[PDB]
């Protein structure tokens, strides 16, 4: 009713129309849908052709088109021509609310985060459930049973280590229970303090975020949903214009095409075991959870928890748990997501597609609506009748396989027979780049931050990670908090308490750390893993000490792409905001030809019960009468960034500059000089990979060069300069202070045929586990990963990469650049590398220097903001924004440059995909053009200033800018100091507390944290930096003090490009180095000539 | 007029209305004057002439180890029924009825004094079967390189003793040299006969090449374990008689005929035609060593001998790949007394599993998998350490090899002898040998050498002879390197990771062959005495392993292998559990079927010949072949690092992976639309399972659509050269039903197509709307066309809308209303656009239109009859005839009068 009143009010005070211009840009007529008197549909023949005489015009039936009463008031936002039928047009109509959505009263348009009155001081952990689960003293005896006797079965290799645990599941015959339900064994429970610590919307989201309008209400209320009307236009004829058909974009015709797995998002194909693991770890369950994505659910956050997941859970008897039951919170298309999904029409044949927009129509500070799928309207008998339907992007993008893209590999863009991966796009646009149809914009990968899981007792000292998993911290980048990771994310809770004391370093569950990783020797695997042969009703948790760093975790447990489609067995979650650029060539004929209604089947459904789930195959023959698979092959190709892979990508990331100040992230152009942030070349000290791990067969396998020396990067560990190459086993992990990990023990030894015992742990280890640790020679130790690299590129272009801070600019809390920062001593605490809480893959000190948080890089006077690795006491730290408020959804028009190149505005950058359609070897395939207006760059809400992009007749795309159109924040903090001030880049970065850093051998082990729950009250001067306004004030950009152009309305144009632009073939290839190092040398040699590499400042001209 | 196979012998022409022509059903086998024992294999249309390939179940061939006519038909029991290819022309005054034009008979190949030596001791593995198991394929590991060169017991002396055996710097003394034939799948000489039983486990069951041992007792034991229908138990064997019969092996009551007869009958399985030549090649279900080249001008009383594939020196891409294939056949210098093998007699790859044969623009395209062939020892005694063992080894490119496809396939790893095995790389393992050339873990130590696994001293006593496998696999060793080569898991560790191609396993062969060399092939076939070689230039080979997704546990492939993958459950063939959904019981041997070339219907730059690309189905994906019509050669790009552009593999999805590849029936190309169609008939499935259980899902059919994708050649000036191989795309088209016995599909027109099916022993018609590649049902039109009242065409429902729509005529008073009085009859006849105003029409489908044709009836009147567009895109009226016979639909002709005398 409120929205109906608003629409009625706006029907009087607002006027909109679509006026047509001649080829010379002279107005001809208006077409004011709210003022067109006696409009009439086109008189049609029997064959459907609209009677038309060029001079008399289109024939009019004299009666208004359908739904005219409820369509006259809507606003036009898009017009698209047909490619075949002459004089036929479609115009996209939306309500005036979708234009005034932001201006609506706050109490009906709320934010998923609340600043509150702050009567008790700001503390980011207040809204986070943090307390850890504790052993159930009434359910101890149902822990998974160790194998009674390992079946030798001619497996001569014998291990004294603890035997595997049995996981037996068999259907039996009981109606609602299983004879054995081992995966459901549940020995843990939530801590009971001031009530049970668990996720429950009722007691947490009292003022729950909810959409304006449920999807059913959008469908029913015709006047509130988008609608497209096919009308015919002729400028020089008497009857110049007349309408055809009117078709509402029904959200129900979209929801009805959701995969059935999306009726129960709290669940996943894994089911009971992962559901239990997540629930106890306080990570929200499922594959697309309203706890993390409240936009898409009619009831919003009111369903944001794991309760009622669509499968029986929490039963007093574990054998009962795991049965399909009634569900109440399916994925839907409420108002915000819907109107993010309406935009960028394209017409193909007799059908017109709406691919959705960038979502800014309803994108608030802490919520990210996106386009979840493709709406299609198909017209029949020559545009006489029509049918409206839509399909989700998930079923369309299932066919993604690495052989397609030329860019990064193993990205989290895959899915499987259950479409638990929910891609959505902030759509730049859809356009024919020559003969190839291109869809472009930004896309949300599968979650890659929460892929590791904490140990059940280490949630009070990893607040950032636990929040990321909880949905309080809507941050996509991977936070480097590796101390408490479980040895394996996918170990059921039935095997967490098999070693409570931790003295034995329980082989099945221990604090993940690669230093104690088992060999891969035939004897080792035969004795440990292969011996416990698994049957249809038995699977084992192997004693093999599985453990690896972030790269290994993702490689095993992320929906990474594979050479075959629908092959991603491990989908954790979906990113919050679009964390990856995406441009895909779609299949025009297939899109035209696919049927309107989709038909899934039992294969797409989840397993009905655990008995069927256990032997659940990944690939099943589709039911004969189903047609869901046909949709899988839409994407002909795709790309996400420059056509570079591995550390070459991070080397380029070093090359791109930061719009905030323009200085490169590398700081290369000038002994304690600043070091690059992403790449490791010339960082730390070279080490030989031939001395790592087995110390065998690696002199020429990883590095083609004769000398396989690899730059360990920042935060490396070495016995001494004389032994920089490889570190021996002196990272012994003690559980208590009780002595080293003690290799050579009977527990950590394997007896092969004959009993010739030997240790199972490597002699020498790689020289770094730092967040910037790269190791082509040890995937178990390496931390840099392609999923991280893509998000890093997107967020570096956006300019909002967070930084860890120990010391703000306050008096007596100042970080001094001089006499306190020593780049030459990165191994010691003098290097200030946190090693805990930092954004994975980057170096905190280098990032801060680039930002200028310390030094005069960004400000005339040193802000004296930095991170200090204190050694004389405990240290607390918090992540803070970059000071810029660009958001990843900030994507403009998709402008086609020529038959082979296209681009769009992205935040403060204009990015042109030079080499996507027809890639050329050796070219990075991307040209970037930065924005020069400081007022726009540093604005509080910059994307409100972008007023569209287009291709200029001269052949260079340009983007409008109105520095007077910036929309300030909703209010001046009312009248009191609001410590949390929402902004598009604002994130509740939780505090991190870390033990004192060692003076020497600082990073030999993982940097241990301590319970940081109570540390919030002791870091007010750091929490105050969470709000972007305070960071800007520190840097001097807080207010008009930025100065420069006062109004400065004008237009910006991308850098001029030529054939040789983007050529890095010299920087690529390999003759005397490694590819990353040679690319680093190449870029370093061209720091003063970034233009020819496709990086430059966009030319800007003033317009009054 | 669509020619569709009624049954094994009858073929009939169907009208676009999906109705057969009267008396058009013809018994072609009798027409060709061939006894009832014959049946037709495949048919092609070329210049409106119908060709047929005839094969008979009565044929019986014999092989004689001595003499001249070693391969000849068995006329003792009137079994001399050679195959025939017959050209048929529709010779009559319009009306589909066929007649003899030319009948070409195919004779058995002649064997030279050099081919005969090889064939005498050649043994052929029993054919792969739809119900074959991985462990059945598996063969127990043979002697290792150390065991075969230094001997057993002499350990820890490899470094010292490897120099004098020309294996300098060899890093894998434990490298396998093949598999022992003492068990496993039954091998048989050309003059012997395969058994109907298959060993479940090929490391413990089956007697392999020991025919005497198998027949003595093991055959009886297999019969006891597996009877023929269940009363059996199948603890050790599978009775695959039904699945052997289904795929084209002839039987005598219960035992298959001799291997030479089986090979001949399998080789006469496919047909392609050209204005000058006709080529016949074998099917995909068992290797075919010989193919016929037929000269259309040959005299009708002459014989058309084939060519030995061993005489066809295909171009495998690079000479390194060619010699890699040629070096695994057998020992070169045997000279024992008569021990001869394909390599020694200077012969190339002898067997291929030809996916299909097709022609376009007078060019013939052939594609298929390289059938494995490798030496084996037959010393039988002191005895050679390699006694009873096949000499095979994986040839995967080493990890060290420089990146780039050319460098990978040219890497000398395994050029001469086995080097792969098991190894440990940092935190993971790489079955491929890490090094090559002269690289080691401590610098350079000189080139790595390899040599054939046969001890030098016993060179005069080792009897080595060739063999032919039933699948692309070359080295059946139950070992990790073998499984990885089969499943395509070998990946180099460098930054620019790539797949190391097993140059001699799972090798896919494709190419285009021209008349200038088909003539040389014919000359080779005619070659008297010593054989003469044939060179095929425009051909190439690409390593195309089975998808890794078809094996349990192997979730994904990367350089870094999960430790569990070292377990014996995944390392070995015998332990490799198969989840293959494509109807095959195994998931370690690839298989292709249904090559069909086609012309690009889309425009092209003026002065450039229209493109033509060919697609061939394969397990888990579609392989497209790209050609340069400007030279009628494989499309290639200058940058060697890029993969050979002429080949592009597109993986499947679940819908296509679920389509049984063993039920391929026919493939048709829609020339005007540009998409293939792969129709699969479930009825081709055998009657009973391998465990003798009746097959419960023999009813149904399904078709797969293959549409072009990517950027094609010569589209625009900036496309005259390409660096990305044009890639195809397969979809589950939409025509599939499990409850109907299909008869045939009709490429009716661009927007529609029809399928003939039977569900109650009575023919039924349902038409499908072709939505630019995909099909879906349109029931409303289906019933309308079905209402033929037994007539040749659907009748016009004058009172209801039907396939012809509904037409309503305007009253004759409209002549007065529009002031047509002044117009003359001729004047109105001259204006069809004015005739339009006399009737209003309601078409039944999109783009359907109707128009009027009128003729004079008097000085003031004329007669008009309507023309209506039909589903096929042809106008139908009173004068409409299909192959002569009138349709006689009975449209409402009208007469109008009232014209002036002007």
């Amino acid at each position: 009713k409120y929205l109906n009143a608003v629409e009625k009010y706006l029907d009087g005070q607002q006027n909109f129309a679509i006026r047509r211009y001649d080829n010379n840009g002279r107005a001809l007529y208006d077409i004011n849908l709210a003022k067109m008197e006696n409009p009439s549909t086109v008189q049609r023949g029997l064959n459907g052709e609209p009677i038309f005489d060029p001079f008399k015009g289109f024939g009019l039936t004299g009666n208004a088109p359908t739904d005219w009463n409820e369509i006259k008031g809507k606003v036009p936002v898009e017009v698209v021509q047909s490619p075949h039928s002459p004089n036929l047009y479609f115009v996209l109509l939306v309500p005036k609310v979708a234009l005034e959505y932001h201006n609506l009263n706050n109490q009906v348009v709320k934010e998923s985060l609340e600043v509150k009155a702050t009567q008790s001081s700001f503390n980011p952990t207040q809204r986070l459930q943090k307390d850890s689960p504790v052993k159930d003293s009434s359910k101890q005896g149902e822990k998974l049973s160790e194998t009674t006797a390992s079946s030798m079965s001619s497996g001569m290799a014998t291990s004294t280590r603890a035997k595997a645990l049995k996981v037996e599941v068999e259907r039996g015959s009981q109606s609602d229970s299983l004879l054995k339900n081992d995966f459901a064994k549940k020995p843990l429970k939530h801590k009971n303090s001031s009530g049970e610590v668990k996720l429950e919307a009722e007691k947490e989201f009292t003022e729950a975020w909810k959409p304006l309008l449920t999807t059913d209400q959008i469908a029913r209320e015709k006047g509130m949903g988008a609608t497209v009307v096919s009308f015919y236009d002729a400028p020089y004829s008497e009857n110049h214009t007349a309408f055809g058909l009117v078709d509402h974009i029904d959200p129900k015709k979209m929801v009805e095409n959701y995969p059935p797995s999306w009726k129960t998002p709290k669940w996943n194909h894994h089911g009971i075991w992962d559901y239990n693991a997540r629930n106890l770890l306080l990570q929200t369950t499922g594959f697309f959870n309203p706890r993390r994505h409240p936009e898409w659910f009619d009831e919003g956050q009111a369903k944001a928890d794991n309760t009622s997941p669509g499968f029986k859970v929490g039963d007093t008897d574990h054998k009962k748990d795991g049965f399909k039951k009634n569900s109440s919170s399916p994925i839907a298309l409420p108002f915000e997501a819907y109107f993010a999904n309406i935009g960028n029409m394209v017409a193909i044949g007799n059908s017109v597609f709406i691919f959705g927009g960038n979502g800014h129509a309803t994108k608030m500070f802490t919520t990210n609506p996106l386009s979840i799928g493709v709406f299609r309207i198909k017209y029949t008998d020559n545009f006489s009748k029509s049918s409206v339907t839509g399909w989700p992007y998930a079923v369309l993008f299932g066919g993604l396989i690495n052989p397609q893209t030329n860019g990064l590999k193993d990205l989290p863009l895959g899915t499987n027979r259950w479409f638990e991966y929910v891609p959505r796009m902030a759509v730049s646009g859809v356009k024919w780049v020559g003969n190839q149809l291109v869809l472009a914009g930004t896309l949300t990968m599968g979650d890659t931050a929460t892929v590791p899981r904490l140990k059940y007792d280490q949630l009070e000292k990893h607040l950032n990670l636990v929040a990321q998993g909880q949905g309080l911290l809507r941050e996509d980048l991977q936070i480097f908090t590796p101390y408490g990771w479980a040895n394996r994310p996918d170990i059921p809770v039935g095997a967490w308490l098999q070693d409570e004391m931790g003295s034995k370093f329980g082989p099945h569950y221990f604090l993940n750390n690669p230093d104690i990783q088992d060999n891969v020797n035939n004897d080792t695997v035969e004795a440990l893993i292969s011996s416990y042969k698994n049957t249809d009703k038995l699977k084992h948790v192997y004693p093999y000490r599985y453990s690896g760093l972030y790269a290994w975790q993702l490689f095993n447990w992320s929906n990474k792409l594979t050479n075959t489609p629908l092959s991603a067995n491990f989908v954790n979650e979906n990113s919050y905001a679009p964390n990856s650029l995406f441009a895909a060539i779609l299949n025009e004929d297939l899109l035209t030809g696919l049927s309107d209604k989709i038909f899934y089947g039992k294969e797409n459904e989840f397993a009905e019960n655990e008995a069927d789930r256990f032997n659940q195959l990944l690939s099943l023959n589709p039911n004969p009468n189903t047609n869901w698979a046909r949709y899988l092959n839409v994407v002909q190709r795709f790309t996400t960034g420059p056509n570079l892979d591995s550390s070459t990508f991070d080397q380029f990331l070093d090359f791109l500059p930061w719009i905030g100040n323009g200085k490169p992230f590398s700081n290369s152009p000038s002994s304690s000089t600043p070091l690059p942030t992403f790449s490791n070349i010339n960082v730390g000290v070279k080490s030989m990979i031939t001395q790592h791990l087995n110390k065998e067969n690696t002199r020429w396998v990883f590095i083609p060069n004769f000398s396989p020396d690899i730059w360990t990067g920042a935060g490396y560990r070495v016995q001494s300069a004389n032994q920089k190459n490889g570190i021996p086993f002196e990272q012994v992990k003690p559980s208590n202070n009780s002595t080293p990990f003690d290799p050579n023990s009977d527990d950590n030894k394997v007896t092969p045929s004959g009993g010739s015992s030997k240790p199972t742990t490597y002699p020498a280890l790689p020289n770094s586990i730092s967040p910037t640790s790269d190791w082509i020679n040890a995937l178990t130790f390496t931390n840099k990963n392609n999923p991280q690299r893509n998000q890093l590129l997107l967020r570096s272009l956006l300019g909002t990469i967070p930084v860890l801070i120990n010391k703000s600019g306050d008096s007596n809390d100042q970080f001094n650049k001089d006499s306190e920062q020593k780049w030459d001593k990165t191994e010691t605490n003098e290097g200030n590398l946190p090693g805990f809480g930092e954004v994975n893959g980057l170096y905190n000190a280098a990032l801060l220097h680039t930002y200028g948080f310390f030094g005069t890089n960004t400000n005339s006077t040193d802000p004296k903001i930095g991170f200090k690795a204190d050694s004389s006491s405990s240290s607390s730290s918090t992540l803070v924004g970059s000071g810029l408020n660009w958001t990843s959804q900030d994507v403009g028009n998709l402008v086609v440059i020529n038959d082979t190149s296209f681009g769009f505005q992205l935040g403060g950058w204009f990015i042109t995909f030079t080499d996507f359609i027809r890639p050329r070897t050796g070219y990075l395939g991307i040209t970037l053009s930065s924005l020069q207006d400081q007022t726009i760059i540093w604005a509080d809400q910059p994307w409100t200033s972008f007023k569209g992009s287009y291709l200029d007749s001269d052949g260079t795309p340009k983007s409008l800018w109105d520095p007077t159109a910036l929309k300030s924040l909703p209010n001046s903090s009312t009248t009191y100091d609001t410590n949390p001030t929402l902004s598009p880049s604002f994130q509740l970065y939780q505090p991190n507390k870390v033990k004192a850093y060692q003076t020497t051998n600082t990073y030999n082990k993982l940097i241990e944290p301590v319970d940081a729950t109570s540390a919030a009250t002791n870091m007010t001067s750091l929490l105050k930096l969470l709000t972007t306004k305070n960071i800007k004030a520190k840097l001097g950009k807080g207010t008009a003090s930025s100065q420069g152009n006062n109004n400065g309305g004008g237009v910006s144009q991308t850098i001029n490009t030529i054939t040789t632009t983007g050529n890095i073939s010299e920087g690529l290839k390999e003759e005397t180095s490694i590819q990353a190092e040679t690319l680093k040398k190449f870029f370093d040699s061209k720091q003063n000539n970034k233009s020819e590499i496709g990086i430059g400042d966009s030319t800007f001209t003033k317009m009054d | 007029t669509f020619l569709v196979k009624e049954d094994s012998k009858n073929v009939t022409a169907y009208t676009p209305f999906a109705t057969p022509i009267t008396d058009s059903k013809s018994d072609l086998v009798s027409l060709a004057q061939l006894d009832s024992s014959y049946q037709i294999a495949d048919q092609t249309i070329h210049n409106t002439n119908l060709f047929v390939l005839f094969k008979s179940r009565d044929v019986k061939v014999k092989y004689e180890s001595s003499g001249s006519n070693n391969i000849s038909f068995d006329s003792t029991s009137q079994g001399e029924k050679p195959s025939y290819v017959v050209e048929f022309t529709n010779s009559t005054n319009i009306g589909i009825k066929w007649t003899m034009v030319k009948k070409y008979q195919l004779d058995v190949p002649n064997v030279s004094s050099d081919m005969n030596q090889v064939l005498k001791n050649l043994i052929l593995e029993q054919p792969l079967t739809k119900y074959t198991l991985n462990s059945s394929l598996a063969k127990e590991k043979g002697k290792t390189q150390r065991e075969v060169h230094l001997g057993s017991g002499q350990a820890n002396q490899w470094t010292s003793q490897r120099n004098q055996h020309d294996l300098n710097n060899n890093p894998s003394p434990n490298a396998s040299t093949g598999f022992k034939l003492t068990t496993g799948n039954a091998y048989r000489k050309l003059s012997e006969s395969w058994p109907i039983y298959e060993p479940i486990d090929g490391t413990k069951q089956g007697k392999g090449k020991d025919s005497s041992g198998w027949s003595s007792t093991e055959e009886n034991e297999a019969k006891n374990d597996a009877p023929s229908v269940s009363s059996g138990t199948f603890n050790k064997y599978l009775n695959t008689k039904q699945a052997l019969e289904s795929i084209g092996i002839l039987f005598d009551d219960q035992t298959p005929r001799n291997v030479i007869t089986q090979l001949y009958y399998a080789s006469t399985s496919k047909l392609a035609v050209t204005n000058n030549h006709i080529v016949v090649m074998g099917n995909s279900f068992l290797p075919s060593m010989w193919y016929w080249v037929v000269e259309r001008s040959a005299q009708e009383n002459a014989s058309n001998k084939p060519t030995w594939f061993a005489n066809t020196n295909l171009d495998w891409g690079e000479d390194k790949q060619k010699q890699f294939v040629e070096n695994q056949l057998g020992y070169k210098e045997t000279t024992s007394t008569n021990s001869h093998n394909f390599h020694s007699k200077s012969f190339t790859q002898p067997a291929y599993l030809i996916s299909g044969i097709d022609s376009v623009n007078d060019q013939i395209i052939f594609s298929g998998f390289k059938a494995g062939s490798v030496g084996y020892d037959s010393s039988s005694s002191s005895s050679s350490s390699t006694k009873d063992q096949a000499l095979a080894w994986s040839t995967t490119t080493s990890l060290d090899s420089k990146t780039g496809y050319k460098d990978l396939v040219t890497n000398d790893t395994g050029l001469n002898g086995p080097i792969n095995g098991s190894f440990s790389i940092q935190d993971t393992f790489s079955f491929v040998v890490p090094y090559s050339g002269n690289h080691t873990n401590n610098g350079t130590t000189g080139p790595i050498k390899t040599a054939y696994p046969v001890k030098k001293d016993q060179k005069s006593t080792v009897k080595i002879n060739s063999l032919i496998n039933a699948t692309p696999l070359n080295s059946y060793g139950d070992e990790g390197i073998g499984v990885f080569d089969a499943l395509g898991l070998n990946y180099n560790f460098k930054s620019n990771q790539e797949r190391l191609p097993s140059r001699t396993d799972q090798i896919f062969v494709y190419g285009i062959v021209s008349p200038n060399e088909l003539r040389s092939a014919k000359s080779s076939a005619d070659s008297t005495g010593s054989d003469t070689k044939v060179n095929w230039s425009n051909t190439q080979s690409r390593y195309l392993p089975v998808p890794y997704n078809y094996s349990e546990g192997i979730i994904d492939a990367d350089g870094f292998k999960r430790p569990e993958n070292r377990g014996a459950s995944v390392t070995t063939f015998s332990g490799l559990k198969s989840i293959a959904p494509d109807g095959f019981a195994n998931s370690i041997a690839n298989f292709s079927v249904g090559l069909k070339a086609g012309i690009d219907p889309n425009p092209v730059m003026s002065g450039k010949k229209a493109n033509y690309g060919a697609v061939v189905l394969t397990r888990g994906g579609v392989v497209r072949l790209n050609f340069n019509p400007g030279n009628d050669s494989l499309l290639s790009t200058t940058d060697n690092n890029i993969a050979p552009i002429s080949f592009s593999f597109t993986p499947f999805t679940a819908a296509e992976s679920a389509v049984d590849l063993t039920t391929f029936k026919e493939v048709t190309y829609n020339q005007e639309s540009g998409l293939w169609s792969y129709i699969f008939d479930s009825s081709l499935k055998p009657s009973h399972d391998g465990k003798q259980t009746p097959v419960t899902d023999n009813m149904g059919f399904s078709v797969i659509t293959v549409s072009r994708t990517g950027i094609e050649l010569n589209q625009d000036q900036a496309t005259t050269t390409l660096d990305v191989a044009p890639s195809a795309l397969a979809v589950q088209s939409g025509i599939q039903s499990t409850t109907q016995t299909l008869t045939g599909v009709l490429p009716l027109s661009e927007e529609f197509s029809a399928v003939i099916a039977k569900d109650s022993d009575q023919n039924k018609i349902d038409i499908y709307k072709n939505n630019n590649g995909l099909f879906e049902i349109d029931t409303q039109l289906s019933n309308s066309v079905a209402t033929n009242n037994g007539g040749l065409a659907p009748s016009y429902t004058e009172n209801r809308v039907d396939a012809w729509g509904k037409v309503e005529f305007a009253d004759n008073s409209v002549l007065q209303a529009r002031n047509l009085v002044d117009k003359t009859v001729d004047e109105i006849i001259n204006t069809p656009e004015i005739l339009n105003s006399f009737f209003r029409f309601t078409p039944a489908f999109e783009d359907q239109k109707a128009t009027l044709v009128a003729t004079k009836q008097s000085d003031t009147s004329l007669s008009v009859s309507p023309r209506i567009q039909f589903l096929d895109g042809n106008f139908y009226d009173l004068n409409s005839t299909i192959a002569g016979v009138p349709l006689n639909i009975g449209f409402p002709s009208r007469v109008f009068a009232g014209f002036a005398a002007l």
